[PDB]
């Protein structure tokens, strides 16, 4: 009635294995001996049914249970006010074996688990860490807590939104700008605010002073000039994933922080190349989780926010713009109808003609021009497909010559 | 909780400093948060300091933790959950628990000693906790009695002396450098004898 | 010492479970009487909010008090939500979004404190009391965007914002 599920737990404690390549042993070991001894067969299907189909009353998980230990004892470390401040004891040995022991658990145990004993008491023990971060100043420890928060928020989103609205991004952005010499620590940071910011939720307006315009500058001298200490080159593809996801909950182009760090810093190049390798592909680096619901697109959203104003908008060199005019092009063209970015590519091409002197040179204007008269002439009937031909018009409306027949 | 910019490294230093300079002790607590916010300009601080990675400066508001901080004394839940007794009540139950002709001249000297007692306006805060609860004592058996003596008041008196971050060592360089120091002190040869033993009692407790 | 109760308990005050319906200064629609006063069960927790946080222990003594706990651990749920906004006038839009969710009430799960509240026995007692707090939590809301906002940014003080991990003592109304 219950073996599948005790015979997991039976192997997960004397093997080690994850969860999921506990149900394969199970499955190809079962699988076998239903097939070499078909005497076995009726008892092996009910096996195998009671895997892909709980646990008895008073039998707890062992993962369940060393959670709570961990927790326990992480949470009596950062209440040790003595110890923290004002250190006797040795703790380093102790504190990096919970540690390692919450990320294989985190990483490879059933989620579900994982993801109650994290979501219980109101994320009791989640903002406890990120207290203990916080405090502690050792980086051997803060680098294992990064690993285990980037754990933590694969799960659930209601985790993500613990972290962002807590003061984890305000240390991260605080570490990053002043321990400059730590390269794993700078690009783990990186990584973890790029994960807490990726779904779009806003956050409190304290958080502005460590990650508003200074610390975008701080991020386009990464990308534009980069570290000494960065030898492998990694930092400024995340220090451009993570402007990319800092932009998704920052509404009004006008008033938005990082456009400020464009138009203030002197000659962004690096930044912009990225920018049109990612929307060649269109590729979300931002969205590294399948959590629901989804945010919009992390790079046409800086676009159009880039080319919300003309301050912003002449960053391109002359040579970027015609490339960037060449691919929004093939996007609009390729695209399906009935598709969420479609009306996108459009909004950024609406959004280039007001703020650049696009009818002087008119690049690939009559390919444009043949692809809103068929938009236009689509007798689709999805509400999707209505707001595309609503922003067509909209757009010949304001600029005639996109309307006129292609010659 | 507000000031992050403060390093982790430096948040000791940095309480310290606080503490040291800009705290003090307030009458009543609920009627300073007003003053800090409806006449915030008067009341709160800045601190620089300076870290010692970049020796950039870094700059911090001090507000609350002005009063907050010494507040223990007087409401000590607001660290230990397992103390509530303010030092205004614990000095009158030992006074309390005192025979009773030493119960005047014990309010009348209370010495406060140590750094943690160098706070502005500690004693007058103690010093009127008290009256507070030794004048109600006095009225509360004039009435039982039925009214007919009015009995003396009680002259309390919280002195804060001059030397604080040396008293203790002060005592005992006075003392040593007395001969009866050299007959009280426990010998070599006591040791020798008796063991270790020979330091295990303290006047706190009998036998 | 004892931590800051409410005064404003009379044996002419009204009683709802074992809670006390008590005046109100308000417009909003509702079975609390309207108040004549310039102070009342709202402006007082507003005034000991930020002082009945850090206490970590709390006797009842009246009906009144358990009125009192109530906004207190309302009004951290308010400073959440505010903490995120650019403007009063976003402020007072997320304020009255959030009285008319509903909350627990005495006697369910959610509430933190079933044991020491009475729930409502009859069902019109219980319509009295979830439109009594739908009362409270809109007022209280209307009345912090008054104190959180810095007038001269127009945007959130961090003079209260710092106590929006101070739960009063460590109870949520979630």
């Amino acid at each position: 009635r219950t073996i599948g599920a005790e015979l997991m737990e039976l192997v997960r404690r004397n093997t080690g294995l994850s969860h999921e390549l506990c149900r394969v042993a199970i499955g190809i070991i079962v699988g076998h001996i239903q097939a070499s001894v078909p005497a076995s067969s009726p008892v092996m299907e009910q096996v195998l049914l009671s895997l892909v189909e709980a646990l008895p009353s008073g039998q707890v998980c062992h993962d369940q249970q060393r959670l709570e230990v961990i927790f326990a004892d992480l949470a009596r470390r950062k209440d040790d006010a003595q110890q923290r401040s004002w250190a006797l004891y040795e703790d380093e040995g102790v504190i990096r074996c919970y540690l390692e022991e919450l990320l294989h658990i985190l990483t490879d145990a059933d989620p579900e688990v994982c993801k109650k004993m994290c979501k219980r008491n109101e994320f009791e023990s989640v903002l406890a860490l990120v207290a203990y971060y916080q405090m502690e100043h050792r980086a051997s420890l803060r680098l294992l807590l990064l690993k285990c928060f980037g754990a933590m928020c694969s799960l659930d989103a209601a985790i993500i939104s613990t972290l962002v609205s807590s003061v984890l991004p305000v240390e991260l952005a605080r570490d990053m700008q002043t321990d400059t010499q730590d390269h794993q620590k700078l690009c783990y940071s990186a990584l973890i605010l790029a994960m807490v910011f990726s779904m779009g939720e806003a956050v409190p307006y304290a958080h502005y002073e460590h990650l508003g315009t200074p610390f975008a500058q701080f991020l386009l001298n990464i990308v534009e000039d980069g570290l000494p200490l960065d030898t492998t080159e990694q930092l400024p593809d995340l220090c451009v994933n993570l402007l990319l996801a800092l932009n998704l909950h920052l509404p009004a182009a006008d008033q938005n922080v990082i456009m400020a760090a464009l138009s203030k810093h002197a000659n962004v190049k690096i930044f912009s190349e990225k920018l049109l390798l990612l929307l060649n592909r269109g590729d979300d680096p931002v969205r590294i989780f399948k959590h629901e619901p989804q945010p919009p697109h992390s790079v046409l959203k800086f676009l159009q926010d880039v080319f919300g104003s003309p301050a912003t908008a002449a960053i391109f060199y002359h040579t970027d713009m015609m490339a960037l005019i060449d691919i929004t092009v093939r996007h609009i063209a390729d695209l399906s109808p009935g598709d969420k970015l479609r009306m996108e590519y459009l909004s950024l091409m609406h959004a280039i003609v007001r703020t650049t002197p696009y009818l002087q040179h008119r690049h690939r204007l009559p390919d444009l021009q043949a692809i809103l008269r068929r938009i236009l002439n689509e007798e689709e009937t999805s509400p999707q497909c209505q707001m595309d031909r609503m922003i067509v018009r909209e757009m010949c409306k304001e600029f005639l010559v996109l309307g006129e027949a292609p010659s | 909780d507000r000031e992050v910019g403060i390093p982790p490294e430096q948040s000791l230093e940095t309480a310290k400093a606080v503490k040291e300079r800009y705290s003090y002790v307030c009458p009543d607590l609920v009627k300073e948060f007003n003053k800090y916010d409806t006449d915030g300009s008067k009341w709160i601080k800045q601190y620089t300091g300076i870290n010692a990675i970049s020796k950039k400066e870094f700059s911090i508001d001090v507000g609350y933790e002005r009063f907050l901080g010494p507040e223990i004394f007087f409401h000590p839940e607001f660290a230990n959950p397992d103390f509530t007794q303010p030092i205004s009540e614990v000095v009158d139950e030992v006074i309390q628990n005192c025979p009773i002709d030493v119960r005047r001249p014990l309010y009348k000297n209370i010495v406060l000693s140590g750094g943690s007692t160098m706070f502005r306006d500690f004693g007058r805060r103690l010093q009127r906790d008290l009256k507070r609860t030794v004048d109600a004592r006095l009225k509360l058996s004039e009435e039982l009695s039925g009214g007919r003596l009015k009995p003396k008041p009680i002259d309390v008196q919280v002195i804060t002396h001059h030397m604080q971050r040396y008293a203790v060592w002060f005592g005992g360089s006075m003392l040593a450098s007395t001969p009866e120091f050299y007959q009280v002190c426990h010998t070599k040869k006591d040791y020798e004898e008796i063991g270790p033993s020979i330091c295990r009692h303290n006047p706190v407790f009998g036998v | 010492m004892p931590a800051y109760h409410s005064s404003l308990m009379d044996p002419d005050t009204k009683l709802i479970g074992n809670m006390a319906l008590l005046p109100i200064r308000s417009q909003f629609k509702g079975p609390a009487p309207r108040e004549t006063k310039d102070t009342d069960i709202v402006d007082e927790a507003i005034y000991y909010f930020k002082a009945n946080v850090f206490f970590k222990n709390y006797e009842i003594k009246n009906e009144a008090d358990r009125t009192l706990i109530y906004i207190t651990l309302y009004i951290s749920e308010c400073l959440k939500k505010l903490q995120k906004c650019n403007s009063k006038s976003q402020g007072e839009k997320e304020m009255y979004t959030l009285g008319i969710t509903n909350f627990p009430i005495p006697g369910e799960p959610g509430f933190p404190l079933n044991a020491i509240y009475a729930k409502p026995a009859n069902k019109q007692e219980d319509e009295v009391m979830r439109a009594y707090l739908q009362q409270l939590r809109q007022e209280t809301g209307l009345r912090l965007c008054e104190k959180v906002f810095d007038p001269q940014n127009d945007k959130p003080s961090k003079w209260w914002t710092c106590f929006v991990k101070r739960q009063f003592m460590n109870k949520s109304l979630s």
